[PDB]
């Protein structure tokens, strides 16, 4: 059994208005680039964002990807809560998440 | 990322809670006793370190290097001061699995430099 | 029912001091409570008399075949000691079946 | 200057003799009781509250002195006479001496009419005092002074005589008090707990637990709590901080968090603020806490009365008890929430249940504080009752006749004669084994049994860890010395220099601190105890210091010089976490260390040279301890200490270990007790032999006391012939072992002689044993009193007579004389009469109740003594004395747990010999040794060798390099022996060698009281029970032996139906009854007149005949009783 946490190296919270202009820095490319086109309803956002941060070392020991979490995600909670992800390539592996009404 | 600390009100000094205000949709921080406000400069209201990768460096205090009971050392002189001596310990803080490390203190008072090899 | 002398023996100490048994304590106790209550609702008594004896006499009995009740109090002796009540007599080592058959 | 390592050992071991001439063996015992009587007494007199009884009149019984004379006995004249210790054995007195209270009453009516009447010396109860006490009649006396009055000069003390039965405290272990520990409970609601069991430094009620515990993960974080006294309902510690006048959030975190920078601490609290905030005002939160409480009041004001009344009482005591202390209790209660939520943070560890830096020693004297404050408040309450019903009337009352004594005499009377602590109508409430019956078997055992300890966990416990040894009883416990039987680990005993801290007051201290740089704690501003130390004293957090590292250096120079602070104060830095703890209190274990300089010990040579002229120029242990060169250490500043084993850890090392010692052992054999400390090599034996060994010494027959031919114990056995033992170690000449031994040195030859001495057996020598050689002469004691209670009926000592006694056994009573008493030097068999006690009936008018000896005994009376008890009535006590020459069956023990019954004797001439005639007083087998692994039996055997052909004592001290198996060897074969301690035996029988060359030498053996003779038994039809008709228990009673379930299985598994009825039945209790056919309930039966008939069924015709056990039959009424219907149904 693998629970987010075995997985997760760090969890925040953030206040984060617009996705345009995120609160951190490093995560303005990979957001941009998720939402140049609209994939939800950008309407249903709320400003509160939840960013998690993994680790590689814990997701190669499992074969586990961004991809399959997400997804896991996605089920549990269907489409109230969004997810996004970046690609498996950053030095840092990172998902934000927010919360659709 | 860094923790988040506890602020408190400006009036009755109990803490402030996180609140948002969709006029300007900003952060705030409010008092749910008196009727204080404030604007934050954090953005950051909550923040897990489930690694724990914490630097037990911080933990350490000189004022160990005053210990009897503590193992001293020649070898590891202070890159500080240059004192040769120099106590060390083991991390036995738990949360803490690779704790066979070695942290190392200066014995030189008023130095009192703390390390790691 | 009030069992026989056997049941329980009165005792001769070094002297002539018949000793009786807990049994024997405890009936005695039994039937005092009794005669109480037949006078009481015999003759002038109030109803919260006839209840607190009814009550007197219900511990009473109840401690004469099961002394070890939670909550209530142990029903007391000379010396400070719990009587033995019936159930004790063989309720595991050292009672009647595991001890004496 | 300098102590060489060639003088090194005669130089700690001077020290060590020092120590024991200054303090002896039950120091603790005295040292407990003196202060007791000296301190404990008057504070609980004082701490009683004036009685303030008015109807008008009034007046208020204040007791402001107490006065305790000599024990003194009241005859029936009532002259008051010094009462010895031996009268006190010998007439079943008490040793007590009477206690006397000043009271002031002072008229207080009207009109400034006041008028004070003072009683001086009121007599207020008899205390028990324990012997050789500085208010005991044997203290100071010389050893021809103590000789004088029939007393033994080697008698340690440190035991009461109550009713003339000699009792002894046993030190109560018990969790220390005032200090905070934080533990974790798996299975709990809560992850992390932090108890802290609090009492006031004069005590006046039991310890005031209070939890603060961190709620289970699993609303949204981990909540803290905090469970009151007097509150069944969790209360969270915002709440509390509030209802002590802290509302806003940055003052009670303030009061928790010291360090603001450290956001993880932040929020691991922000959970509890978040859960306490509708809360605000300290009325709100006092209401709060009221109604969480299980008294809630319907109005809100006395449940804030309540809370406020809980919170300043019954909340943290030791802080302080009076009101405006809501600053200190705010800042310990913070403290408390600080140290749960380091644990929970992983910045501290969890603190060890096991650690005896966390438990205290209960002894004599705070137990008996414990009982004289119960009994001094029930005495004050009667006197109240008293004095309001005659104060009622308007009348004044005699305080004498208030005064019933009773109550303090009889209570601590009972307390130490049954060992039930605790008032004697709360005979189940109250914790049983503290004053037991001192051991006088062997000196060895009076000694253990006076430094004994107990672990009160409860035997039934099956959890190991409290009776493991724990690393901390190292120097304070004996590692050996433990029962192997149900108490393994929670019986304990004191190490030789173990000194248990009697207590102290911290005023001097806390003065000191205040005209030191301390800060208090109300002063302060809490943003300075970020950097600071705090400074804890007897568990109360009192201030903080700002450089602890000189503080502790003051300190430590202050109670080297015998400053201030007294040798028994623990000084503990703890220098991670920046507490300086300072303790006072009795109870703490300690032990004497000697100090270290830089790299060497302050016991310079002139010490030792003082120290060895120690007879002359009064040059005492106290003065090494006044020089600062020996300290005492407790268990919980050990662990800031850093010890030598001995002097050569000091030395300069190729690789240096430490470099930077603090202390040294003055040796380090002082790790084991009393017993342990006689086994010679104790380091060559695996560890289970020492501890069997250590109970064993304890059963070993030798001379318990000198003054034994006075004594009229119940039970006694002494040796003829005890002799020291050959290879001894050095800490035995404190234990008086040479002057009191318990054993013998037998030549034994360690072989395989015939088959009748293996598994644990031994063959002894026939020829030696008709020499003297281990017999014993054993000592029985039997009383009796004849009791004048009324004239209904009275008992008398008088020869009976066959006409006039009824209850006369056949035995023939020519053997006594006139006086109804036998006299010394009479010859008596088993059932034979030494007291013709008769007693007036209501065989006419006198009833036979003559004392009988103990069957198949067969001694000669010793000794007969007549005297008057305490209420005055003739009372007699015989000794019988009974010679106990080994034999077959009897067990024997060396040092070194090897035990072993007689198999057989054979006579010198059947023995095994060597070419010079000399044969083994004992032979054991060789398959005791290899399993068990007691080398230093083989050890001690050789070296006995080596002593006695070189007329010496062989030193068998446990930890010394200067004596190994190799220069012993050397030594024996310098005295035309095999190096090896062999010898070429001959076979007595044939007189041809043996093949193999016997192993044979001098070993310490031990005869045990266990002989066969007290333990043949057998039973054919005798005595049986009374309500259930089976044979009785016991060899005494003639009883029957036990067929238990066990045997039932197993004569099931055989399948021997017959035998198991046989047993169970017809060798049991066999019975019938007749059993109603239709209703199978037991009938009436009339064998006589032959009339059968049920009162249930109204018949008489169908009856039957049912061979049952009695147990069964009993069972069945038992059953009926219950209204249950066992119906034996025969169809
Ligand atoms: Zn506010
Ligand atoms: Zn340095
Ligand atoms: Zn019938």
């Amino acid at each position: 059994h693998t629970t987010l946490r075995k997985v997760t190296a760090n969890t925040a919270i953030y206040y984060d208005p617009n996705p345009q202009s995120t609160v951190v820095a490093e995560d303005q490319e990979w957001v941009n680039v998720y939402y140049e086109m609209p994939d939800f309803d950008v309407a249903r956002i709320s400003p509160w964002l939840l960013r998690v941060e993994l680790d590689r070392k814990h997701m190669t020991d499992r074969k586990l990807t961004m991809e399959q979490i997400a997804e896991k995600i996605n089920a549990g909670f269907g489409d109230d809560l969004n997810c996004i992800f970046n690609d498996d390539n950053a030095e840092k592996l990172v998902l934000r998440i927010r919360i659709m009404n | 990322p860094g923790f988040v600390g506890i602020r408190f009100c400006q009036e009755c000094n109990n803490m402030l809670y996180p609140k948002e205000d969709k006029e300007n949709r900003i952060l705030l921080y409010a008092c749910r006793n008196c009727d204080y406000q404030q604007e934050a400069d954090n953005s950051c209201i909550y923040v897990n370190k489930i690694t724990h990768e914490v630097d037990e460096l911080t933990q350490i205090i000189a004022d160990v290097s005053q210990d009897p009971t503590l193992p001293r050392t020649e070898d590891h002189p202070c890159q500080k001061c240059g004192h040769k001596e120099a106590v060390f310990f083991q991390s036995h803080s738990a949360r803490a699995e690779d704790a066979m490390r070695l942290y190392y203190v200066c014995t030189a008072p008023h130095c009192g430099h703390r390390w790691t090899e | 029912p009030v069992p026989p002398l056997s049941v329980r023996p009165a005792v001769v100490m070094q002297g002539s001091a018949r000793n009786q048994d807990d049994l024997t304590h405890k009936l005695a106790d039994i039937v005092k409570i009794n005669n109480q209550l037949r006078r009481n609702e015999q003759n002038g008594a109030a109803a919260h008399v006839i209840a607190e004896d009814v009550k007197l006499l219900q511990f009473h009995v109840a401690t004469m075949v099961d002394n070890e009740l939670p909550g209530l109090p142990r029903a007391m002796q000379k010396s400070g000691r719990p009587l033995k009540s019936l159930k004790q007599r063989l309720k595991g080592k050292e009672g009647r079946v595991r001890g004496n058959l | 200057d300098e102590i060489t390592p060639d003088l090194w050992q005669e130089a700690c071991w001077i020290v060590i003799s020092s120590y024991f001439d200054e303090k002896g063996l039950v120091r603790q015992q005295l040292d407990s009781f003196d202060e007791f009587i000296q301190m404990s007494v008057q504070r609980i007199v004082e701490d009683a509250p004036p009685i303030d009884l008015q109807a008008p009149p009034r007046y208020l019984l204040k007791f402001e002195q107490i006065y305790l004379s000599k024990p003194t006995h009241w005859e029936r004249d009532g002259a008051p006479s010094p009462m010895m210790p031996n009268e006190a054995r010998l007439r079943n007195l008490t040793y007590s001496a009477p206690l006397y209270v000043d009271i002031t009453k002072t008229v207080i009516k009207e009109g400034e009419e006041q008028l004070q009447t003072q009683h001086q010396k009121t007599f207020i109860g008899k205390i028990p005092i324990m012997l050789r006490s500085t208010y005991c009649l044997l203290n100071g006396l010389t050893d021809r002074d103590l000789c004088e009055l029939n007393e033994c000069p080697l008698d340690p003390g440190g035991y009461f005589i109550i009713n003339g039965s000699e009792k002894v405290l046993i030190a109560q272990e018990k969790m220390a008090t005032n200090t905070v520990y934080v533990f974790a409970k798996k299975d709990s609601k809560y992850a992390y707990t932090g108890e802290c069991r609090s009492c006031l430094e004069n005590s006046s009620r039991p310890t005031s637990t209070i939890w603060v515990s961190m709620l289970a993960r699993g609303a949204i974080g981990q909540r803290i709590v905090a469970t009151l006294p007097y509150i069944k309902q969790e209360v969270p510690i915002i709440i509390v901080f509030r209802a002590l006048g802290f509302v806003s959030d940055r003052d009670i975190l303030e009061h928790i968090i010291y360090d603001f920078e450290d956001p993880e601490m932040m929020e691991m609290v922000k959970p509890s603020l978040d859960e306490a905030f509708v809360i605000q005002e300290q009325n709100v939160a006092l209401n709060f806490i009221g109604s969480r409480g299980a008294k809630p009041g319907v109005t809100k004001e006395k449940r804030i009365k309540y809370a406020k009344e809980v919170l300043q009482k019954e909340m943290l005591p030791h802080v302080g008890v009076s009101d405006f202390c809501e600053t200190k209790k705010a800042y310990f209660l913070g403290y408390m929430v600080h140290r749960l939520l380091l644990a929970a943070l992983g910045r501290r560890e969890l603190d060890d249940r096991d650690h005896y830096g966390n438990k205290r020693l209960d002894l004599a004297g705070p137990l008996l504080a414990f009982l004289f404050r119960g009994m001094f408040k029930n005495l004050l309450k009667e006197v109240r009752i008293y004095a309001q019903k005659f104060i009622d009337r308007g009348k004044d009352f005699n305080l004498e006749l208030a005064i019933k004594t009773r109550i303090i005499s009889d209570g601590l009377k009972y307390s130490l004669a049954t060992g039930n602590w605790g008032d004697q109508k709360k005979a189940h409430q109250a914790r049983a084994g503290v004053s037991q019956v001192l051991n006088r078997l062997t000196f060895a055992s009076t000694l253990s049994h006076l430094r004994r300890l107990n672990s009160p966990i409860g035997r039934d416990g099956k959890l190991a860890k409290p009776r493991q040894l724990h690393n901390t009883l190292w120097g304070m416990v004996c590692p050996a010395e433990t029962p192997e039987g149900h108490a393994v680990g929670l019986v304990k005993n004191l190490a030789l220099m173990a000194y248990i801290s009697v207590g102290s007051q911290p005023s001097p201290i806390l003065e000191f601190l205040e005209e030191w740089s301390m800060e208090n704690l109300e002063e302060i501003s809490p943003a300075a105890i970020a950097d600071a130390t705090k400074i804890f004293v007897n568990g109360c957090w009192v201030g903080i210091h700002k450089d602890p590292e000189q503080l502790m250096n003051t300190l430590r120079k202050l109670r080297r010089q015998m400053d201030i602070i007294v040798s028994e104060v623990s000084m503990i830095r703890d220098i991670r976490e920046r507490e300086i703890r300072i303790y006072t209190d009795a109870g703490r274990i300690c032990r004497p260390l000697l100090i270290v300089e830089k790299q060497k010990l302050l016991l310079k040579k002139r010490h030792i040279d003082q120290l060895k002229e120690r007879e002359y120029n009064n040059y005492s242990w106290q003065d090494l301890v006044a020089s600062g060169v020996v300290e005492y250490i407790d268990t919980l500043e050990e662990e800031t200490v850093m010890l030598a084993m001995t002097p050569d850890d000091l030395q300069e090392k190729e690789v240096a270990y430490c470099s930077t010692y603090t202390h040294c052992e003055i040796h380090p054999s002082m790790i084991l007790g009393v017993c342990a400390s006689i086994i010679p090599f104790p380091d060559h034996n695996q560890s289970p032999r020492n501890t069997y060994q250590s109970a064993m010494g304890k059963q070993a027959m030798g001379v318990y006391i000198t003054n034994f031919h006075v004594r009229m114990d119940t039970l006694a056995h002494v040796l003829y012939y005890p002799q020291k033992p050959l290879v001894t170690t050095r800490s035995m000449e404190y234990l008086r072992f040479r002057e009191l031994p318990a054993g013998i040195n037998s030549i034994v030859a360690i072989a395989s002689y015939t088959g009748y001495n293996q598994e644990d057996s031994v063959i002894m020598n026939r020829s030696a044993v008709d020499r003297g050689f281990f017999r014993s002469v054993f000592y029985r004691s039997y009383k009796e009193q004849e009791s004048k209670k009324g004239f209904d009926q009275e008992e008398v000592f008088e020869k009976p007579t066959r006409e006039t006694c009824q209850g006369m056994r056949h035995a023939i009573y020519d053997k006594l004389d006139d006086d109804g008493l036998i006299a010394p030097g009479v010859r008596v068999s088993g059932d034979d009469v030494i007291i013709g006690k008769t007693v007036t009936l209501p065989r006419y008018t006198k009833r036979d109740c003559s004392t009988f000896l103990r069957t198949s005994e067969t001694g000669i009376v010793d000794q007969v003594m007549v005297t008057l008890n305490q209420e005055g009535y003739k009372f007699c006590k015989i000794r019988v004395r009974s010679v106990r020459i080994p034999q077959i069956g009897d067990k024997f023990a060396s040092r070194h747990g090897q035990k072993g019954t007689c198999g057989i004797q054979y006579r010198q001439e059947d023995m095994p010999f060597t070419c010079e005639g000399i044969t083994p007083d004992i032979i054991i087998n060789p398959h005791a040794i290899p399993s068990r692994m007691t080398i230093g039996h083989l050890i001690e055997c050789l070296q006995g060798k080596v002593s006695a052909n070189k007329g010496e004592i062989g030193d068998a001290t446990p930890f010394n390099d200067a004596v190994n198996v190799q220069k012993i060897s050397n030594l024996l074969s310098d005295y035309g022996y095999h190096l090896r301690g062999n010898e070429v035996l001959y076979n007595g029988f044939t007189g041809r060698k043996i093949t193999s060359q016997i192993f044979i030498g001098p070993t310490y053996y031990q005869r045990l009281k266990h002989m066969v003779d007290d333990k043949i038994h057998s039973r054919a039809r005798g005595p049986i029970q009374i309500l259930n008709r089976q044979p009785m228990e016991g060899r005494s009673r003639d009883g029957g032996l036990r067929f238990g379930e066990m045997e039932r299985d197993c004569q099931i598994a055989h399948g021997a139906a017959q035998f198991l009825r046989e047993r169970l039945f017809e060798a049991s209790d066999p019975y019938q009854v007749h059993v109603c056919n239709l209703c199978g309930i037991m009938a009436i039966a009339n064998t006589r007149t032959h009339t059968y008939e049920c009162r249930g069924c109204r018949n008489k015709t169908q009856i039957s005949l049912v061979r049952m056990p009695y147990a069964c039959k009993l069972l069945f009424q038992e059953l009926m009783s219950m209204s249950i219907a066992p119906r034996m149904m025969s169809v």
